[PDB]
Parts: C-alpha cells; sequence; structure tokens
RNA sequence: CAUGGAAGUCGGAAUCCGCUAAGGACUGUGUAACAACUCACCUGCCGAAUGUACUAGCCCUGAAAAUGGAUGGCGCUCAAGC
C-alpha cells in the first residue's frame, strides 16, 4: 500500500503543475504497447494512471484553489486514464495516436470484418500442409512450395475465432485486427 | 452415405496428401514426375466388385455424342468453374444470373449415373434398373438374371466397365 | 434462530393474466396456458401493487426459508414461458457410423416421436415419445442439428434428456467413443 | 568477457565456478553501447540493473553488487 | 475423425469430472464434497484421468 | 552452473532492478529443445458487510452370522424422543 498512499501526494503534485490535461480511452492496449509509446512522449510530459479517482480527487475541489475540478468528475466513466503534457494542444493533439500494433488471433476474438484469405504461393515446405488439412483448403504444390488455389471464406465476421483457425493465421502474417491508443474526449473538445 | 460433394473432396485431399511424399523424396537428377488427376494418372474403383474407371473412359463416351473435343475437355475438371447456365456457354465461378449455386462437372456427369444404380438395386426396383440400363443402351447381363440385390451391383458394373480394361489402358 | 419475514416479489408484465387459488397457478397469454400446484409448500401469496406479485414467509427456519427463491424462478419461468417460449438444440456427435433420425407425428395421440437407427453401426431401433406440447423439428440452416421447442420448460427439458440419455455406449472407453447424441445450446423463441 | 585466463576444455569439466573477479567503475564504458535500449530514464537510474545482474561475483573487497544500489551516491552522467 | 469444437462438446460431459476416493462416484468439475451417503459427504476429492 | 541437448517449469545454488495500474529469475498444461495455453498480480461493471482457522451438543458414515423376534408389546415425529 505504499504507492496507495503516495497515491495522493503523487497525483495532486503533478495535476498542479501541468495546465493542461489528456484523458485517453485505452481499451485493450498491450503493456507492451504502453511501454513503447511511453518513450515517445517520455521527454515531454508525465503519464499516470490509476483506478477510478473521483472520490478522492473530489476532496481538492473542497479547497478553494481550483472549483473547475468538479466539472470533468462527471466526464470520467470507465476504463479512461488521463495524461499530462506542458506542451501546446496542436502538436501533441494527434501525435500520439502514432504506432499501431497487429495483434495476432486469441482463438475466441470476435472479428468485426469477414477475414478473407487470397490464394497464392506461401512459399513454406511442404510439411506444415497438415495444418493445411484440418481448414480444407485446396492446395498444391509448386516449385517446392504450397500454393494456394481458390480463395476460401475462412470465417464468417462476428463469430469467434476457431482455435484451429487462429494458429494459422499467425504464421501467414494476416490478422484483421488493428489495435492502437485511443484519445477520449478531452476538456470539452 | 457420402454424399457427392463430400465425396470429391476426399479425393482431391488424399491426392495432396499422396503428392506431398512425392514431392519430398523426389530425386532431383531427373524427371519432375507428380501425380495430378487431370493427367490421367489417377483412376477410381473397387476391387472386390472388380470395377474401376478413369476420367478418359467417362469423357469419350461423353465426347463420342455431345462431345467437340475430348482432348480439350480433359481440363474440364478438379477446379475452375461447372456449367448448367440457362445459356449454353460455360463461365467462370459459380455465381450464376439469379444467384443459384451451380453444379460441380465432376459429382454431376461422372458421379450422377453411379448413386443411380445402388439406391434402385438396394430398393429394389429392378423395373427402374431395367429402364435406365437400356437408357444409355447397356448390355445384357448374361447369367445373372435371378439373383437381384447386393449380387447385380457387381454384375452391373463389370458388365459396364470392366477393371481390367481401365487398368491396361 | 427462526427468521421473523421472508418477502419476495415477481414483477409482471401488462400483456398476460394470473389466477391463484389454493396454491394452484394459472398463467395465461398470447401462446397458451399452464398450471401448478404448489399445496407442499407453506406460503401466502398477496398483491403488493397493480402489477407486483407478492410472496411471504413468517416465523421460518433456515430449511424452510430457502424455499421462496425456487418458488419465484418457478413463477417467473411460467410467465418468460408464455410469452417467450423455449427452444433447445443438440447435435451429433460421430466418427465412423453415421446416425438416421426420423420424426414422424402420431396421429390421435397429439405427441411426436422420434426414431434413431444406426447408431455406432448397431442393428436395434430405438424409439423416445416426447411430451405433450413440446415440437421437434430438424434444422435447415447447419447439417445434423435437432430442434426441441415448446412451451413449458420442464418438459422440453425433461424430453431433451430422454434422447440424450437413450444413446449409450458399453462395455467401452467413454474417453475414446465419444459417439452419442448432445446438447449444445440452451434459450427462447422469441428475440 | 573482461575476465581471467579461459579454460579451454578439461579443466572446465567440473564445475568451473571461480566468479572471484573484481571491478570498479570500468563496467561503466560496457553500459554505454547499450543504447539505453527501453525507458530506463538515462544512466543514473537503471545502474542499479547492470550490477545486481552480476550478483555471481559479489564485486570485490568488501563490497557486493546489492550494497553498491542502496548508497546511490555515484555521479548519474558519468 | 471429429471436428475440434465437438471433441470439446462430447468431452465436457463425458471427460472433466472430479472423483471421490471413497466411492467411487461422479461429480461435477467443481465439487467440494461427495454428494453421496455411503462415504460420507468426504472431501478428498482427484481430478479423472485424463486421455494423452 | 550443470550436459547429447534443459530458453521459468529434469536437477544444484542464488532470489536484483527498470516501467508502471500491474506482472514471480515463477503456478500448472505442453515441446527433443523452442513455440502456444494458464496461474499469481493489477484493471473495467455492480452496490454491501464478508473471509479463514478452531471448540462441542444432536444426527449421519465407519457398523459383517447363521430356526422368525423383540426399547416388555402395540405404536410414537411442535413426540408417547433428548
Ligand atoms: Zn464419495
Amino acid at each position: 500500500s505504499g504507492n496507495k498512499a503516495g497515491y495522493f501526494d503523487k497525483l495532486k503534485g503533478l495535476l498542479e503543475e501541468y495546465p493542461s490535461i489528456f484523458v485517453v480511452s485505452v481499451d485493450n492496449v498491450s503493456s507492451q504497447q504502453m511501454h513503447e509509446i511511453r518513450k515517445a512522449l517520455r521527454g515531454q510530459g508525465v503519464v499516470l494512471m490509476g483506478k477510478n479517482t473521483m472520490v478522492r480527487r473530489a476532496l481538492k475541489t473542497f479547497m478553494p484553489d481550483h472549483p473547475e475540478y468538479e466539472r470533468l468528475l462527471p466526464f470520467v466513466k470507465g476504463n479512461v486514464g488521463f495524461v499530462f503534457t506542458n506542451g501546446d494542444l496542436k502538436e501533441v493533439r494527434e501525435k500520439i495516436l502514432s504506432n499501431r500494433i497487429k495483434a495476432p488471433a486469441r482463438a475466441g476474438a470476435i472479428a468485426p470484418v469477414d477475414v478473407w484469405v487470397p490464394a497464392g504461393n506461401t512459399g513454406m515446405e511442404p510439411g506444415k500442409t497438415s495444418f493445411f488439412q484440418a481448414l480444407g483448403i485446396p492446395t498444391k504444390i509448386a516449385r517446392g512450395t504450397i500454393e494456394i488455389t481458390t480463395d476460401i471464406k475462412l470465417v464468417e465476421a462476428g463469430a469467434k475465432v476457431g482455435p484451429s483457425e487462429a494458429t494459422l493465421l499467425n504464421m501467414l502474417n494476416i490478422s484483421p485486427f488493428t489495435y492502437g491508443m485511443g484519445i477520449a474526449q478531452v476538456y470539452d473538445q | 452415405q457420402v454424399t457427392k460433394e463430400d465425396l470429391y473432396q476426399s479425393f482431391s485431399r488424399t491426392i495432396e496428401s499422396v503428392n506431398v511424399i512425392i514431392s519430398t523424396y523426389l530425386d532431383k537428377a531427373l524427371g519432375d514426375v507428380q501425380v495430378y488427376p487431370e493427367k490421367g494418372t489417377v483412376a477410381f474403383g473397387s476391387g472386390l466388385h472388380g470395377w474401376a474407371f478413369t476420367i478418359r473412359q467417362f469423357a469419350t463416351r461423353y465426347a463420342k455424342k455431345f462431345g467437340v473435343d475430348r482432348n480439350k475437355m480433359m481440363e474440364r475438371l478438379w477446379g475452375d468453374n461447372y456449367f448448367n447456365p440457362k445459356t449454353k456457354k460455360w463461365t467462370k465461378s459459380p455465381t450464376a444470373a439469379d444467384g443459384t449455386q451451380l453444379e460441380r462437372a465432376f459429382c454431376q456427369f461422372i458421379l450422377d449415373p453411379i448413386f443411380r444404380i445402388f439406391n434402385a438395386v438396394m430398393n429394389f426396383k429392378k423395373d427402374e434398373v431395367n429402364t435406365l440400363l437400356d437408357k444409355l443402351n447397356l448390355k445384357l447381363p448374361a447369367e445373372d438374371r435371378d439373383k437381384e440385390g447386393k449380387q447385380l451391383l457387381k454384375a452391373v458394373m463389370r458388365t459396364f466397365l470392366p477393371a481390367a480394361d481401365c487398368l491396361l489402358e | 434462530m427462526r427468521y421473523i419475514h421472508s418477502e419476495e416479489t415477481i414483477p409482471v408484465p401488462e400483456n398476460l393474466k394470473v389466477s391463484i387459488k389454493s396454491r394452484l397457478v394459472t398463467v395465461e397469454g398470447p401462446r397458451g396456458k399452464l398450471q401448478k400446484d404448489l399445496s407442499h409448500i407453506a406460503v401466502n401469496f398477496s398483491v403488493v401493487k397493480k402489477g407486483v406479485i407478492g410472496l411471504e414467509i413468517h416465523h421460518g427456519s433456515r430449511k424452510d426459508v430457502a424455499a421462496l427463491r425456487t418458488v419465484r424462478t418457478i413463477i417467473n419461468n411460467m410467465i418468460i414461458g408464455v410469452t417467450k417460449g423455449f427452444k433447445y438444440k443438440m447435435r451429433y456427435v460421430y466418427a465412423h457410423f453415421p446416425i438416421n433420425v426420423n420424426v414422424e407425428k402420431n396421429a390421435e395421440t397429439g405427441c411426436y416421436e422420434v426414431e434413431i437407427r444406426n447408431f455406432i453401426g448397431e442393428k436395434i431401433v430405438r424409439k423416445v415419445v416426447m411430451a405433450p406440447g413440446v415440437e421437434v423439428e430438424i434444422s435447415k440452416a447447419q447439417k445434423d442439428e435437432l430442434i426441441l421447442s415448446g412451451n413449458s420448460l420442464e418438459a422440453v427439458s425433461q424430453s431433451a434428456a430422454d434422447i440424450q440419455q437413450i444413446c449409450k455406449v458399453r462395455n467401452k472407453d467413454i474417453r475414446k467413443f465419444l459417439d452419442g447424441i448432445y446438447v449444445s445450446e440452451k434459450g427462447n423463441i422469441v428475440e | 568477457a573482461l575476465k581471467e585466463p579461459p579454460r579451454d576444455r578439461k579443466k572446465e569439466k567440473n564445475i568451473k565456478h571461480n566468479k572471484s573477479v573484481s571491478l570498479d567503475e570500468i563496467i561503466e564504458i560496457a553500459r554505454t553501447m547499450r543504447f539505453k535500449s527501453f525507458s530506463k530514464d538515462l544512466k543514473g537510474g537503471v545502474k542499479e540493473i547492470l550490477g545486481t545482474a552480476f550478483s555471481v561475483g559479489c564485486q570485490v573487497d568488501g563490497k557486493s553488487p546489492k550494497a553498491i544500489s542502496d548508497a546511490i551516491e555515484a555521479g548519474e552522467i558519468d | 475423425i471429429i471436428e475440434p469444437s465437438l471433441k470439446a462438446l462430447a468431452s465436457k460431459f463425458n471427460c472433466d469430472k472430479m472423483i471421490c476416493r471413497k466411492c467411487y462416484a461422479r461429480l461435477p468439475p467443481r465439487a467440494t464434497n461427495c454428494r453421496k451417503r455411503k462415504c460420507g459427504h468426504s472431501n478428498q476429492l482427484r481430478p479423472k484421468k485424463k486421455l494423452k
């Protein structure tokens, strides 16, 4: 609980120093992804996140220095963190969005769009054919590499990805999902 | 009780499996030999009933009547598209004018007749099998007459095309 | 230690009607009628508001208070069942021997009876008789799917179980021989 | 790499636990080429790790790699 | 040959179960006490031997 | 270190820090070794009291013998039992 007690002092000190704060809607952002984006903004700006701070921060509202803090209490809803930056709005406005990962299927994820596999030459050895056998895709061997004959619709959109399908997708370096950091509404923007 | 579409899939996949071993152990010294059904290197049949067939036997038989170029029609199966549109001319992909699904040439031409003998013989429609027998002008069964049901099938298939001729060819 | 008052409530949508008399519940809506007999339970029914049913027990023990929440969900199922029906699905699973099913509607006895043939390549023919009010269907969207539907959840589920329990393997490994008819999802007809 | 004679073979078959090495401030040269790979907040903060990773040799004299970290008084940009 | 998902469903009803060490009864996958009476509702349970 | 090979998960000995909202030189499944899955830990939703370890009353399991059978018998359940 060392950080738990510290959180009040750490939050109050940092918030006052930074004139403007960005609240960011972090949904399904991997720890590695969060670590790397920190490096881009590591030089300028500070990022802090914790469990919902509505009640604890409200105590600061009572004391006279800032009554506007109450205004943002309703805005924070769920799974959204906020970031402190001393820079101007325009340069940091859209700069943080840069970087997007391409997460492989997790054998249970729901595809937003239909996933289509085009015909072509994989270039992989003949031994890997067994994986293709389960999905039933027609295959032919050309120049000692597996060649897909005709395109086959892997899965209908909105259905959970089968465990067999997920393993195949990562090998071919094709995935529907793309994930990136998301900005929630900031200071009435 | 395999359906025609399912049966076609099994033949394809097994040929692919055999192809993988031939490809992996092929000697590079001479000959890029691989098994392809379109090349007439695969035949189908049942040893116990002594009936076997290859694509050419059906192709030439259909070539004689309602057939223009047998050799061009050789690569008319195993992929690409199969045609049954209102317009005679064939097209690529199974999409039709109204969106109805299209036939599969291997099942529609080769595999439709074979099913017909099995169900009729098992259901004891001797009159029907005789009627179908004369539709393609099949030859008479000689000695085998009285015994019907699971005995005709070997006899009718042997008369329709004996395995030995296909093997030698 | 006996609790002095235990109370539960039940909301009723304004699409049906319900009448209670000597612990004989009758629910009637746009899909039929259902009855139950709760004479084995000592509960007091009453009307709290214009659209809320109430039931209570006084000076009950621990073993006796447990039964209030049971009664609530039983009556709730009747209300939801009459206005939304129920629908179970079942799937075939086999390795070598295909399973064949026949569904013929009995005439003058109303109820349906199923027929299972060729189970694990078996020569016997086994027959099961459904309960009145349940309707059996063979799916047309997916392959090898059975669909059971009806009005009373207890009958629907019990009829499905009969089909599942009739198809068993004997004197084998049930870890390897995975043949049989099984249930795959439970839900309602509407929505 | 920066150690005492190299045991080519046959003498190294048994244990070979000769970990009694010594370091003072040379290790920082080995620090530099690591190019601050992953969010270490400059050399001063990250110094704690490399010493503690080399806990096998127990530094030298009365020093212990863990002992260095808590008494954080050394130059940070050096 | 069984389709993957099928294996999962059929195994749920046949394979993932606990077993009493006193009366060999077949128990749910999250039980803590046997439900029979000749064993005394014992609470020494073990998983069903998975088939490799 | 160890050795055919042991990348957290055959074994021996150590048991540190960075970034945090959080992550163990690790709890299992798994590979010849990798990979892959999961747990510990933290977070999103909800709206109020729970969680663990012990003690002794009645009841239950532990509790298998030979002609038909004995709280004296019939019978007794907010007892006609303690
Ligand atoms: Zn037990």
